[PDB]
């Protein structure tokens, strides 16, 4: 069994089979540097059964700048690097049996001990020993998965080898999509006519299965390979011998295993199959591979990395690279700049790049033991050459170590950029997984650690949850129900004692703009968002636009992720995006004509809403508005209409008084939901009715219902009855016990209940007077408890009730049911997530932050979109700002604002004339927010021109200025009003 | 001459401004009249795009210029004095339909992303959610139309941020929802239009809709008029009071013609009795209606 309260989000990504394969898997990892630590952290968060970390070198003062778990005590005691982190690593996940090893590694070492493990990861190890290990691992039966990852300065390298033949059980991990069929042609070959609209979006060679096809009863349950003909047709095999086709049809895609091939490490070095990440330089990965191979040969021949700024070392490395390149099969050209920068930053180490590579490698490791996605084939060369390219030709003395924790970062990006990093006032929004990883990156980079200046502000109103511990590594099981921001601030200080963090519990929204005023944003230097919803992102972006501050955005959905870089006066904003509107289920589909399990799940969710949240609130509001029920009766007797009075008075008459009445109510609701509805729908539309075209009204995607008679012996019926009874008892505030919920007790209760057979003012008055006579009008009767949808708590019965209702409705519509977890995901809109993608996007966002702080030109900034399922990583230039012209050659961008000043007798015509005089164009309408101030066509506004600003807007004394929006008449009649940049106006000077 | 006078008088009241929402000194939204989309208005951000304001202003220009107006049917729009996204619409039912001369009130709220998304329209004259005036007008007040993306239809029939306009929405409501035979608006019964059983079902539906219209669309609108349209409602009813009497008498006679049916006779009798009671109440109210200024 898998505890869902901790791995729910990961199960929504990997699935049960992948989880089971992850258990009973033993992973060996060598090299406890920064990259190795990141890989181990991601794996132990994933939930591997046992991980063995191996390292032979001892702790050094240089390791503090790359390791976020070491302390000064470890350096003082000269502890082994693997042992010094063993205790902290196990704290991330008690289910993982983490072990440490320190056996020496060399050519003469007995390497047969690796056969116990299933996946070996090598880091910071010599190349020839990697060759030997990879030769051994791939020759085992079964093969042992091999992954090599390294980071040298700002250049990385990743390699995979899952044997000569490896089989993946899921090519992409995307759920199959259901396709509707319109016509089948009895010919050789057959031709499929897809349903109207709804393109199938398939590819030739796939396997498709068909079901619910009238006529070809033999084609139901069969699997046929397709041949794409058009976006709405494809070709199937022989169907001539079959019976003709009437109507209907459903086709879904069938996943099939795929076999990929890998080559040995010693053979890949002579002609690698790299992965392209930047299409502007397709040949870049091969050149990077050549440079790093030259670096390894230099390390072999000199037993040391090249010194910083040494001319002879650079010349030797260039000569080695030139010699190596001509021996390659493709004969590439040695990139002088790449080799020069590799020599310059050979001894350095970059933290965000290490984190990104660690996330990718951990994802590959997860692929290795499960076969869940297509593995990387066969190299990956991430790099951050843009960091140093803008630096020109810095002096070697700037990169020299000084004897502090930041020696590694200084050796990469020079002393000046390191100092400018330590003096950043950066505002971080949200403290989710991405927020925690970004705080870790801040601690490793020393952001805002200077005494004089530097301040990190992190705000998040949520509390820590058990499911958050899987993805947010800064938290512990004893931190549950504590504030996220405070816990993160306390934990980050442990990593770096010099950090200066301010944690706020406030949300980020218009209601809280009084504290995050314009001065606060001006104080900040870069804003990073770790949000999870689009409205907050848009609000933050709009706030940043009004203050001209850089913004970095990121977001992950399962194995997918994206980053965006926004720079004032250079790029477009987040609000500039116009995504297409999403498809939404119409009212007819949801209410009466469902076709997929999602429709029934949504119907169950909003039925729960109406039954236990909306209507109880209406009841409470109505009865608190009119305290005296007798007064309500008097008003009704005098003909006074009231809002929802009939509905509420009907609710009062059916209010249960004890557990037995709650069980009866549950039975009645079950009958109403799943027996009466189908009968009345079939009565309205008989199954045999025809349309003008001759098609049956119940043609696809509509599905004919069928009544479900109650049966307590059915597990689903009993589950629904129990959950509905519990929810009704809780809502109506009556006690109950566990034995009252037993099957026998329920049988004894509803056995005597009669069931109604399927078929206002006076009734309301009768019910109200009967209730008054029966004394069912006390202050407890006029109140009803309201419930909230708590999906995360499994003992409240919300998810069980929703699942039972959705499954019953699906059974009514002959749709196959769904398991509890799928209903939990869909109804609660739980976004799938995992640690690897969040770590990777955090590393990339940190690199973008370095770029923004450096003040680099527009070409340096890169937006990234990655999907580890394929896997693909795409870097594209951020969209540049667009000049928008209006009239007379006047043009403006999204970052432009205009300013005007007025006085006491400043009238509306004065303001319009001032803007016309200043910018040469006449404003035609002025609006603050959603309040209109001048619209000539609207009646009652022509006389507004004389009105002064203070009378027109009636402003508050809090601010002397108000932000306005203007528009201008089109240069050609018949066109809409030209847009205009926002204008800020001051009531005085 | 009566129709010309009605057109001349009603034209001055087609478009106007009323104070629906006023802000107190603290800064909260106070509502002076009932509104269906109150919750979304309270949660509307102040980061409104200037494009939305421009589109609303142009729509206001179009509404003030070319709103439909005739004796058979008319449209009246009231906009908030300080918020372009608050609007109430009163539509008089076209003649020769069960909705004829009935005043129907609507609440329209424009979303923050407008015109990317169609404006939200909700019927208010639902009679306390007890009457389903049309297959596309559910008893809860939801309006189903293709142009509002709430109904199945072609892409050209769906909401278009560049070409679709609110005036088109109003015209579509008038020409598609308040039709002569609302029973056939349902996408399943329209294939039996003209058949005897379909005709009988349409007659029953028309009788029910007529009784509901007399009960709610005019009786409750004259007894408890909304503050926004009060003058419009009073003037309209005073001008057309004789036509209301003639229409009610004709409806009573027509529904009593089929009261002897062997299949729906009981429902016909019930609807006829309810219609007669509503007609008597309407007679009383119209007799008590003073002459508007
Ligand atoms: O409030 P809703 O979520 O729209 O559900 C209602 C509700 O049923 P429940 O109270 O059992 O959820 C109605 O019953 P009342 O509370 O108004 O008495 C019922 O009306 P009927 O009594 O006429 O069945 C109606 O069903 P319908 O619209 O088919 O008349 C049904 O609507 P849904 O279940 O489709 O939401
Ligand atoms: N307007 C906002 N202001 C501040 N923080 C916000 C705002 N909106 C969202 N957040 C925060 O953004 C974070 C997003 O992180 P994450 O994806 O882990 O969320 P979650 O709700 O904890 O996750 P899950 O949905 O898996 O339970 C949340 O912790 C939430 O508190």
């Amino acid at each position: 069994e898998i505890d869902d309260a901790l791995y729910s989000r990961q199960r929504y990504v990997l699935g049960d089979t992948a989880m089971q394969k992850m258990a009973k898997s033993h992973v060996f990892l060598s090299g406890m540097g920064g990259l190795g630590l990141e890989i181990a952290k991601n794996l132990v968060l994933a939930g591997i059964k046992a991980v063995t970390i191996h390292d032979t070198e001892k702790c050094q003062a240089w390791d503090l700048g790359t390791n976020f778990f070491l302390s000064e005590d470890d350096v003082v005691n000269k502890r082994n690097r693997a042992e010094a982190v063993l205790k902290h690593i196990a704290e991330l996940n008690p289910y993982v049996h983490v072990t440490s090893s320190s056996v020496p590694f060399n050519e003469t070492t007995d390497l047969s001990f690796l056969d116990k493990y299933q996946c070996v990861v090598l880091t910071e190890m010599k190349l020839p020993l990697q060759k030997k290990i990879n030769d051994f691992c791939r020759s085992q039966c079964p093969p042992i998965k091999f992954i090599s990852a390294d980071v040298h300065g700002i250049w990385s390298r990743l390699f995979c080898d899952f044997g000569d033949e490896f089989e993946v059980l899921d090519t992409t991990g995307e759920e199959p999509k259901e396709i509707f069929i319109s016509n089948i042609t009895q010919a050789n070959p057959g031709i499929v006519t897809c349903l109207e609209n709804h393109p199938h979006k398939l590819e030739t060679g796939q396997f498709l299965t068909f079901r619910e096809i009238n006529g070809m009863t033999g084609l139901n349950g069969s699997i046929q390979q397709i041949t794409v003909i058009s976006p709405f047709s494809f070709s199937i095999g022989d169907t001539t011998e079959l019976e003709p086709y009437l109507h209907g049809g459903i086709a879904v895609q069938v996943k099939t295993p795929k076999t990929v091939f890998f080559e040995s490490l010693e053979r890949q070095l002579k002609h690698p199959k790299c992965l392209i990440v930047d299409f502007s330089n397709p040949e870049a990965p091969l050149e990077i591979h050549t440079a790093m191979l030259a670096l390894d040969q230099f390390q072999e021949k000199y037993s040391r990395k090249p010194n910083v700024g040494c001319q002879q070392d650079s010349e030797e490395l260039l000569k080695l690279a030139t010699s190596i390149s001509e021996t390659l099969e493709e004969k590439p050209d040695v990139n002088a700049d790449i080799v020069h920068w590799l020599s310059w930053t050979a001894q350095g180490f970059l933290s965000p790049l290490a984190a990104a590579v660690g996330g990718v490698a951990s994802q590959e490791v997860l692929k290795a033991v499960t076969g869940k996605f297509s593995p990387l084939c066969q190299w990956l060369y991430l790099e951050a050459a843009d960091i140093v390219e803008s630096l020109g030709k810095p002096e070697c003395e700037e990169f020299l170590p000084r004897g502090d924790r930041y020696d590694a970062l200084r050796a990469c990006i020079g002393d000046t950029l390191c100092q400018k990093l330590q003096n950043l006032n950066i505002f971080l929004v949200g403290c989710g997984a991405i927020g925690c990883e970004m705080l870790k990156n801040f601690a490793l980079l020393g952001v805002g650690t200077s005494k004089e200046k530097g301040m990190i502000t992190v705000t998040d109103p949520d509390l820590i949850e058990k499911s958050n511990l899987n993805r947010q590594f800064l938290f512990r099981p004893h931190h549950i129900q504590k504030p996220k921001s405070y816990t993160a601030a306390d934990a980050t200080l442990k990593i770096n004692s010099q950090i200066k963090i301010d944690a706020h519990l406030n949300k980020v929204c218009p209601t809280t703009e009084t504290i995050y005023n314009d001065e606060f944003y001006t104080k900040q230097d870069v804003i990073i968002t770790a949000l999870d919803n689009v409205e907050a992102r848009r609000y933050v972006d709009s706030r940043c636009l009004a203050n001209l501050r850089p913004l970095l955005d990121s977001g992950t959905m399962g194995t997918k992720g994206h980053t965006e870089v926004i720079v004032p006066h250079l790029t477009e904003s987040y609000n500039s995006h116009r995504d297409p509107p999403e498809e939404e289920i119409p009212f007819s589909t949801l209410k009466s004509f469902p076709a997929a399990i999602e429709h029934t799940i949504q119907w169950a969710r909003d039925k729960f809403e109406s039954s236990f949240s909306h209507k109880p609130s209406l009841f409470n509001k109505f009865w608190q508005t009119y305290s005296s029920a007798e007064e309500v009766l008097q008003k009704i007797q005098s003909g006074h209409s009231l809002e929802g009075c009939f509905q509420v008075i009907k609710l009062l008459s059916r209010r249960p008084r004890n557990w037995s009445q709650c069980v009866e109510l549950a039975r009645l609701k079950f009958e109403k939901y799943f027996n009466h509805k189908a009968l009345q729908l079939l009565h309205c539309f008989p199954l045999d009715i025809r349309l003008k075209d001759g098609s049956l009204f119940w043609q696809s995607p509509k599905r004919p219902p069928s009544p479900i008679k109650f049966d307590l012996n059915e597990p689903l019926h009993l589950s629904f009855l129990q959950n509905a009874a519990k929810l009704y008892a809780t809502v109506y505030c009556i006690p109950f016990a566990e034995e009252d919920l037993s099957a026998d007790a329920l049988l004894n209760i509803l056995s005597e209940v009669k069931i109604q057979e399927f078929k206002d003012e006076r009734n309301a008055i009768f019910q109200l007077e009967k209730a008054i006579l029966s004394n069912e009008a006390t202050k407890s009767d006029l109140q009803m408890a309201v419930l909230s949808f708590e999906k995360d708590d499994d003992h409240n019965g919300h998810i069980d009730f929703i699942t039972a209702a959705s499954n019953l409705r699906a059974k009514m519509y002959s749709i196959e049911p769904a398991d509890r977890f799928k209903t939990k995901r869909i109804a609660g809109k739980i976004i799938p997530a995992i640690a690897t993608t969040t770590a990777t996007v955090s590393g990339l966002v940190a690199l973008e932050m370095i770029k923004v702080t450096g003040g680099y030109p527009f070409e340096a900034y890169k937006n990234c979109f990655l999907n580890l399922a394929i896997p693909i990583v795409v870097f594209t230039e951020t969209t540049e700002v667009r000049k928008t012209k209006i009239r007379n050659g006047i043009s403006f961008t999204i970052w432009d604002r205009w300013t005007v000043h007025g006085k006491e007798d400043f009238t509306l015509l004065d303001f319009i004339n001032a803007v016309k005089e200043k910018y040469g164009i006449e404003p035609t309408m002025v609006v603050q927010g959603v309040k209109m101030l001048y619209v000539p066509v609207m009646p009652g506004h022509a006389k507004r021109l004389k009105l002064t600003m203070h009378k027109l807007v009636k402003p508050t004394t809090e601010k002397k200025y108000v932000d306005l929006t203007v528009s201008f008449a089109p240069d050609i009649d018949g066109d809409e009003d030209l847009p205009g940049p926002p204008v800020r106006y001051y009531f005085s000077h | 001459s009566l129709e010309e006078k009605y057109v001349a008088v009603m034209k001055k009241l087609q478009f106007d401004t009323f104070e629906m929402v006023s802000e107190d000194e603290d800064g909260k939204l106070g509502f002076k009249v009932n509104y269906h989309y109150m919750s979304q208005v309270k949660n509307a951000n102040d980061a409104n795009s200037a494009a939305r304001a421009r589109r609303l202003a142009q729509e206001a220009v179009t509404l003030s210029t070319s709103l439909p107006l005739s004796s058979s049917s008319s449209v009246f729009v009231r906009c908030d004095e300080e918020r372009l996204d608050i609007m109430k619409v009163l539509i008089t039912g076209p003649a020769d339909t069960p909705y004829a001369n009935g005043c129907f009130e609507f609440d329209v709220y424009f979303p923050q992303d407008y015109p990317s998304s169609p404006p939200l329209v909700n019927l208010e004259t639902t009679g306390g959610h007890s009457v389903r005036f049309n297959p596309n007008l559910y008893n809860d007040g939801k309006v189903c139309l293709s142009i509002l993306n709430t109904w199945h239809g072609r892409p050209e029939e769906k909401w278009n941020p560049q070409t679709s306009s609110f005036l088109q929405v109003l015209v579509s409501v008038q020409s598609l929802i308040l039709v002569a035979e609302p029973y056939f608006n349902e996408p399943g019964y329209e294939r039996s239009r003209g058949t005897p059983s379909g005709t009988q079902s349409s007659r029953e539906y028309d009788g029910n809709i007529r009784q509901a219209t007399v009960k709610w669309a005019m009786l409750e609108q004259i007894r408890n008029p909304s503050p926004c349209f009060k003058e419009v409602i009073h003037k309209h009813f005073y001008l057309k009071r004789v036509e209301i009497m003639a229409q009610c008498e004709e409806w009573i006679a027509d529904i009593q013609q089929y009261s002897s049916d062997k299949r729906v006779g009981r429902t016909m009798s019930h609807h006829a009795a309810a219609l007669k009671r509503h007609t008597a109440q309407l007679r009383e109210e119209l007799l008590k209606l003073p002459c508007p200024e």
